[PDB]
């Protein structure tokens, strides 16, 4: 859904505390703003890809302290209250899963995980007692066996067969959340896609900071070092050479960086898209909320993500 | 429904009229390309470390040999500002790309049919859009139902009867506490229980929740006063 | 008497909803609304 | 017929409404067998 929001003081990158280097980075005109425009643009456009996902209702719904939902045991899936961030033991198991000088920074998200938490108990809560019907209006609450009754038409299977099951539904249901538990804490590969956006992030701040020890053919790599041993005309044609690969090492970060942003916007208006179409109603797209007939979904916060647990039958 | 259509229709004037915000997304489009150029008009007045930035005032005060050196810097800083324009611009057409991609494909969903995709045509039930031009882009104007005045009700999975157990064909069972209706499940319009409005299957044992009431049959009237007619006639037949 | 106030931002209202395992509601009255969409 | 359509409220509000008959496939069946009823009737003065 998103990624960490970076900022660059490009002046301190590529001149570092050296006011004389800074005189000569003038000398390059708007590329010590033109950078920072666009890497403040990728890093609200975090925030625009978050509330997107998340924020679907401008109302909190809560669940009922009494828990009569026909059978359906969604305790691992709904808050636990007992913590100081109100996440669910499934959530808790995501956010566990995902793991100076050179003028780099990140930025927090508008919205803490402890906020995306609540939008997604608001969410969760608002399909657990009112269907669909909190997508389209006010909240209308219903059974939860009338709504998964009404689910069980909307798949083109006749109602009376949910009455007449309703106990094997509940311990099939409750049989796979038990399994999304078994996933979730036994293998580390299950959160793989966002562990790889993490990871990229990463490698890429790696390969800007790797950047500043490399030559570009000046005596030295370190600023302070040349202005140290040279008389200034000629240690501006050294620091013209630091300048130049300075400022090529960030052209090429923020234009990985805006490329990775258009993908993860994409996933941001997926995302978006399935919180609408499968949480907030009931998909007929074929294969859209994995295999199977899709009854309904759950959205799970996670790390820079958001988790769908798809019921189908 | 054409009185709370017209009169949103109406609203739709008045919020385009009233604020500057509304066409906020159309707005930020034309401002980011007009940013884009005067930031590539810009770096023609930078030096990139020749003595001018202006391309004939070297030309006017250098021989060839010497020129050559400043002009290649001049070359070399512009080349790279084009370079940045042009990507900055992929980037954002593909960004255009995927918002006009969503346009046809609202188009299509919204306009030319009727879409069952939740939200995708704004907030409640989607019953049709009309499409309007703007400047670089598009306005639908989403028209929908929203379930705006609820009431609360009792209601049950199905009815038990004759020991069989009934469930509604269209809709939900619902009660006012006193007497039990089926009623479609957005709009409340009660109607009595008949054998037309439901279906069986099964025996009342197995239903979690299943209540106790009467399902009515049109054609019990339509054979009863048919039966006091045939009694009729027969009475009268004792007569002759 | 203006200043400029710094808070936790409020998600929305809060509202739980009125669940039972048989009570349902049902909108008895219907508001067409015609909203805006705007794309580039 | 009454089978191909359903009733809700009457004739008053609906704009555009049209006057024609709906027919209803439960009228043959019981006045086939209210002629017949009158055969068995008028065959029991015969006695
Ligand atoms: C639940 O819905 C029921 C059906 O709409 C409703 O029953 C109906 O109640 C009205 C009075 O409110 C009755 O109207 C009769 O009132 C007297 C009867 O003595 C007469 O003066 C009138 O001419 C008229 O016949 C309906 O007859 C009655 N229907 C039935 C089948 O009993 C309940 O009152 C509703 N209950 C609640 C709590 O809303
Ligand atoms: C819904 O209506 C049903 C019919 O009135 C009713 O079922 C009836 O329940 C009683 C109580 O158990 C049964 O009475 C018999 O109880 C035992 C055997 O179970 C005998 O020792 C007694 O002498 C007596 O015969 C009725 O036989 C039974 N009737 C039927 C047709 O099942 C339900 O209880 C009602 N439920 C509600 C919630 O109203
Ligand atoms: C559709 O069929 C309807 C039934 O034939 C018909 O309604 C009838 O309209 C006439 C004309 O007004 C009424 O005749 C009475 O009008 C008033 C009293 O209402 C008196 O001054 C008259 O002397 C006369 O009694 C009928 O009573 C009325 N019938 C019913 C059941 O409403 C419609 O007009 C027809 N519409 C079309 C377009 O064909
Ligand atoms: C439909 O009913 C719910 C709750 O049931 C009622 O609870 C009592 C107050 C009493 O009226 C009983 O006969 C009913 O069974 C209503 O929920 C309440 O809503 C108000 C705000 O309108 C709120 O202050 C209360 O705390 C809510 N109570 C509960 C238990 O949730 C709901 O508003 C009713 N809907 C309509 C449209 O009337
Ligand atoms: C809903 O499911 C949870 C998880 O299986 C149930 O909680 C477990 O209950 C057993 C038996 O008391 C305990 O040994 C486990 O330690 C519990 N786990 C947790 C995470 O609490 C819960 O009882 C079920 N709810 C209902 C109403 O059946
Ligand atoms: C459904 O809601 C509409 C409003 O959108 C109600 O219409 C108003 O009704 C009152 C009388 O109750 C009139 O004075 C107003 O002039 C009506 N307004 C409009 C726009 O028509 C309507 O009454 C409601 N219907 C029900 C059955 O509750
Ligand atoms: C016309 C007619 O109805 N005829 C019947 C006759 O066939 C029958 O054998 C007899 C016995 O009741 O009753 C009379
Ligand atoms: C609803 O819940 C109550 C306890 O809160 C219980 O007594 C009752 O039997 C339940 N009714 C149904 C229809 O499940
Ligand atoms: C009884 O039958 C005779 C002829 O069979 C008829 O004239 C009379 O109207 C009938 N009366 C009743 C009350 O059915
Ligand atoms: C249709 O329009 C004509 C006038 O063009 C009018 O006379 C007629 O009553 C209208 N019919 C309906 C069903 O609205």
């Amino acid at each position: 859904v998103s990624m960490t929001k970076t900022s660059v003081d490009c002046t301190m990158y590529i001149c570092g505390d050296s006011t004389e280097c800074s005189n000569l980075l003038l000398q390059y005109g708007s590329f010590c703003t033109q950078l920072n425009r666009a890497l403040t643009g990728i890093a609200v456009e975090q925030d625009k890809n978050t509330q997107e996902v998340f924020a679907q209702v401008k109302q909190i719904y809560k669940t009922p302290p009494i828990k009569d939902f026909g059978g359906f045991n969604f305790s691992q899936i709904l808050p636990d209250p007992s913590k100081p961030s109100k996440r669910s033991f499934i959530e808790d198991l995501l956010f566990n899963k995902v793991t100076k000088f050179n003028g780099l920074t990140v930025l927090p998200p508008l919205l803490t995980d402890e906020m995306i938490a609540q939008y997604t108990s608001a969410l969760l809560a608002g399909t657990i007692t009112s269907g669909w019907t909190f997508g389209a209006g006010a909240a209308l609450q219903i059974p939860f066996a009338m709504q998964m009754a009404y689910r069980f038409n909307g798949i083109g299977v006749t109602q009376n067969v949910l009455y007449e099951n309703q106990k094997l539904i509940a311990n099939q249901f409750n049989s796979a959340i038990g399994k999304i538990q078994d996933s979730l804490s036994s293998t580390a590969s299950a959160l793989g896609k966002l562990q790889d956006v993490v990871n990229q992030n990463a490698q890429a701040l790696n390969t800007l900071v790797k950047q500043l020890s490399s030559n570009f053919g000046a005596i030295s790599s370190v600023l302070n070092d040349i202005l140290a041993r040279l008389d200034k005309v000629e240690a501006e044609v050294q620091i013209d050479r630091l300048i130049t690969g300075r400022l090529q090492s960030l052209q090429t970060y923020v234009t990985q960086q805006l490329i990775r942003a258009a993908e993860i916007r994409a996933s941001a208006n997926l995302a978006a898209t399935k919180m609408s179409e499968c949480v907030l109603g009931q998909s007929k797209r074929v294969d859209f909320c994995g295999k199977g007939y899709h009854l309904m979904s759950f959205p799970q916060s996670a790390p820079h993500g958001v988790v769908f647990l798809h019921v189908t039958y | 429904i054409a009185n709370q259509f017209n009169s949103a229709i109406g609203k739709i004037q008045d919020s385009l009229s009233s604020t500057a915000s509304a066409l906020g997304k159309l707005q930020d489009v034309v401002n980011q390309n007009a940013q884009a150029l005067n930031t590539l008009v810009k770096q023609l007045s930078s030096n990139f470390g020749a003595i001018s930035s202006v391309l004939n005032d070297i030309l006017a005060r250098l021989d060839k040999v010497e020129a050559e050196v400043q002009i290649d810097r001049l070359i070399t800083g512009r080349l790279q500002s084009l370079q940045t324009y042009v990507t900055q611009q992929l980037i954002r057409a593909a960004e255009i790309r995927a918002s006009a991609n969503l346009a046809a494909t609202k188009m299509s969903e919204c306009v030319l049919g009727q879409s069952k995709r939740v939200d995708f045509c704004g907030k409640g039930y989607h019953l049709m859009s009309f499409p309007q031009s703007a400047p670089h882009g598009v306005v639908f104007l989403h028209v929908t139902y929203v379930p705006a005045q609820e009431k609360n009700f009792t209601t049950a999975p199905a009815i038990c009867h004759d020991g069989k157990a009934h469930f509604p064909r269209e809709g939900v069972f619902v009660s006012n506490g006193t007497h039990w209706f089926v009623t479609q499940r957005n709009f409340y319009e009660p109607q009595i229980i008949t054998t037309h409005n439901t279906f069986v299957s099964g025996n009342c044992d197995v239903v979690i929740g299943i209540v106790n009431n009467t399902v009515y049959d049109p054609l019990q009237p339509e054979l009863d006063s048919f039966k006091e007619e045939l009694d009729k006639y027969f009475k009268n037949h004792t007569s002759p | 008497s203006q200043s400029i106030i710094a808070y936790t931002m409020s998600l929305g209202a809060e509202n739980s909803v009125a669940y039972s395992n048989n009570s349902i509601a049902i909108p008895i009255n219907f508001t067409i609304s015609v909203t805006t969409e705007i794309l580039p």
